[PDB]
């Protein structure tokens, strides 16, 4: 009797997301400046917070692009070990032929 | 195939020895995100001012 | 004989028996086919009271040569085979007893049948936790446990595709004292980042975490906070460094950019290389980001003793990987189980929904796990809130699905134990029901 | 701007600019983002 | 007796990072301008330092992208010499068949 | 004769033959009963 | 490479001599480069201990994945025989 091997199983992994808590607002401060002079002070303060956020978004994208390329070369250095063992069995066949 | 192993290692040595590797952007993210939170507490303070 | 494909007399040595000196089938004895299969220069090797110098640098007599031929090792591995056998031996000299030759041969078989070197065996026994036990004074019970731990880990390293030297980095407790440029970048980035730190306003571990993750090549600050919080529980290195002692040194004694030797500098490098070991432990054992925080805060959820630091030996890296292979097998319902596992509201009906099993299958496996004597006992309180108990219940499923029976059909076979029969013998009908 | 801060509020001991914004290891790529935070800490301490 | 060849070895390389020393702060200068007029002088001075740093980060990324492409073509010009010698042995076989 | 078909009852020889004829364990035999009879309170059925 | 151009006596040259660039000295730089690549992740901890004079046989056998007593007995036998650059206990692990 000849028994067939089992079918190839499908791999699966988890994608559990994270969740950090929300912050609270600090206590307000009554300054000396009027509304059109503190709003212009606050608008240039928030428009720099936008440039920090667009810079931080760029760095994370470049971080995950270099973490993938280091993964693709560590995987390509593992498949080259198996394909170099198959070539040992090709030469061993030609010494058996 | 022994050349392709030598060439794959010459790429993996290049990705680890260039300036713009993963270790650069781990530093650039970890330092700026400490700046970007401390800048937020000052930026939301003048939205309250 | 079946597990390691060896003969019956070689498996007899692994069961704490001495080397036989008796012929079997007009073939020489086990003592002769090791030491005298050719006679070395016409000299028979016999047991006696003669000393055998087993140091690494002693060109000894002809008796040391036969120990090298019978074991297929040099002088250097023969001295390390002695330290695996006898930690209490001051010099290298031993007696030529049959008890001493059988204890050097039982240590070499543990490296042979697991395809290990004496270096790969000594570094593994430290990683197991059995690095302080003598093979010369070992009992029958402790030896079968020792081989079982070597069988579990080496077959696990084949599936993980790791070497013993790769496992030893993640299990070592002794660290290097040499200030590398990778630690100088850690000492500079944490120093210039925490300059205006107030102890009362913020936690130290939270504000270090952006600057620890920037220099350990971590993708998250949630991981780096759990990296720092775990090292406060070991206090690694010779200085027993916490992260609170780490900043008091770094604020008052460190100068960035200097090549000057600071006073307690070597205790800092042992702390910074324990944080880099943590980076290897988290990425190798592919554990969840939230569940790695649950390991470093509440290790009693994962099988450790209550109020103990979470260990990082080879027995604890298997548990993190089997946990990581378990949450990957849940798929899309993995986040709903781990949120119900961080709280104490995980039930058997919720788990069988995610395991794609029957609801009554994990119920009957949980009932039978509580009625039998497991050495970590499964109680209804920790039935699905401890990882050792969930691993216990899922083995009742894996045996019942192997035998195509119910979990109480497996427990019918456990009640047919011969030692348990001495208090109450099963009748022929009870075997007849279990055979059906 | 720090010496103008010290002269208007009578605090010679006040210090906001710290010698760590240039990192020669990473070519000082966040030198501008670090000094911009230190100027924002200086003015927010000035407004209060 | 026939002896099997050794298994293919796995190549590995070092990734030793560098570490240059930190700098010291120069001596401060007491200018003539007040605080709201020197801070605005300093803020436009630092916001240009940000634009130089974002430009320098772009040039290093383009430098390492062109140093890789020059590496990929010097490696592809080496594999074409070996594959052109295998084709010489394919024609030599067909003259031997 | 009654046949106890609960998930955790090591029953008589009649439950064993129901497992051999259907190629299932005790657990799937209790769920086969609930597919058949939702109105069955216990696990016991008749041998009809 | 900075250690080669500043202190060539660390790499086998004579004391107070300019670092040569002939074919005998390019082999030494490559065999040094093949040596640090064989150390892997522990290459930075050896070279930091090699730039200072604190490199020991026990630290090197950890990175070479060898036995600690193997490099000890190799260092003892390297000092008891007549090599034309003689191996002394002072420069046993501080000269290339």
């Amino acid at each position: 009797i000849y028994a067939t091997p089992a079918d190839p199983k499908a791999l699966l992994s988890a994608a559990v997301a994270t969740s950090q808590g929300g912050g609270k607002l600090p206590e307000s401060f009554m300054s000396l400046w009027r509304f059109p002079h503190m709003l212009e002070n606050a608008r240039g303060m928030v428009s720099q917070l936008t440039q920090f956020g667009s810079t931080l978004q760029n760095i994370i994208e470049r971080q995950d692009a270099e973490a993938l390329n280091a993964l693709l070369q560590n995987q390509a250095a593992e498949l080259i070990l198996t394909n170099l063992s198959i070539q040992d069995k090709t030469i061993e066949e030609l010494d058996a032929e | 195939l022994k050349t392709q192993q030598e060439q794959t290692q010459s790429q993996l040595a290049f990705l680890q020895r260039k300036f713009s590797n993963q270790a650069l952007y781990n530093w650039l993210r970890g330092r700026l995100a400490a700046i970007y939170f401390q800048f937020y507490d000052l930026a939301v303070a003048r939205c309250l001012m | 004989m079946q597990r390691y494909a060896i003969h019956a007399e070689t498996a007899l040595i692994l069961c704490n028996a001495p080397i036989s000196q008796r012929s079997y089938d007009n073939q020489p004895s086990q003592f002769d086919r090791l030491f005298n299969t050719p006679l070395l220069n016409g000299q028979y090797f016999s047991t006696g009271d003669e000393e055998i110098d087993l140091n690494s640098g002693s060109t000894g007599d002809w008796r040391k040569t036969i120990l090298k031929r019978a074991f297929n090792i040099d002088d250097v591995s023969l001295f390390r085979l002695l330290k695996i056998t006898d930690h209490d031996n001051k010099d290298g000299k031993i007696k030529n007893n049959l008890k001493n030759l059988s204890n050097l041969y039982i240590g070499k078989l543990l490296a042979d049948i697991h395809q290990l070197t004496i270096d790969e065996l000594d570094l593994l026994l430290i990683a197991v936790g059995e690095g302080k036990t003598n093979l010369s004074a070992i009992s029958d019970k402790q030896l079968a446990t020792l081989i079982r731990k070597l069988n579990t880990i080496t077959s696990w390293l084949h599936t993980q595709k790791w070497s013993v030297f790769q496992l030893f980095i993640m299990t070592s407790t002794s660290y290097n004292k040499t200030l590398t440029p990778e630690i100088k970048n850690l000492l500079d980035t944490v120093y210039h980042g925490l300059q205006g730190f107030d102890k009362d306003k913020a936690d130290l571990l939270h504000v270090m975490a952006p600057y620890i993750a920037a220099t350990l090549q971590l993708s998250s600050e949630n991981v780096a906070h759990s990296v720092l919080l775990w090292a406060d529980k070991l206090q690694p290195g010779d200085g027993a460094m916490t992260a609170e002692k780490f900043w008091d040194w770094l604020n008052t004694k460190y100068t960035p950019g200097s090549s000057e030797a600071v006073e307690t500098q070597e205790h800092i490098v042992q702390y910074c290389q324990a944080l880099a070991q943590l980076e290897m432990v988290y990425h190798s054992t592919g554990i969840n980001e939230n569940a790695f925080r649950l390991f470093v805060t509440k290790p009693e959820m994962f099988g450790a003793a209550t109020g103990a630091a979470p260990a990082h030996d080879a027995l604890s890296l298997i548990m993190l990987t089997r946990f990581a292979d378990w949450v990957n097998a849940l798929g899309e319902k993995a986040s709903s189980v781990l949120a119900a596992f961080e709280a104490n509201s995980l039930t058997a009906e919720q788990l069988a929904d995610a395991m794609n099993l029957d609801a009554n299958l994990l119920l009957q496996a949980s009932i039978q796990a509580q009625n039998h004597q497991h050495l970590p006992p499964v109680t209804p309180e920790n039935a699905f809130s401890c990882w050792t108990s969930i691993n216990t219940i899922l083995q009742w499923v894996n045996v019942a699905q192997q035998l195509n029976v119910a979990p109480q059909g497996v427990s019918a076979l456990v009640g047919l134990d011969y030692i348990q029969s001495m208090k109450e013998t099963p009748t022929y009908a009870q075997w007849e029901n279990a055979a059906g | 701007a720090e010496q103008a801060y010290r002269w208007e509020l009578n605090d010679d001991s006040a210090r906001f600019i710290k010698p760590g914004a240039w990192q020669g290891t990473y070519a000082g790529l966040l030198a501008g983002e670090t000094l911009m935070l230190s100027l924002a800490q200086m003015e927010d301490a000035h407004l209060k």
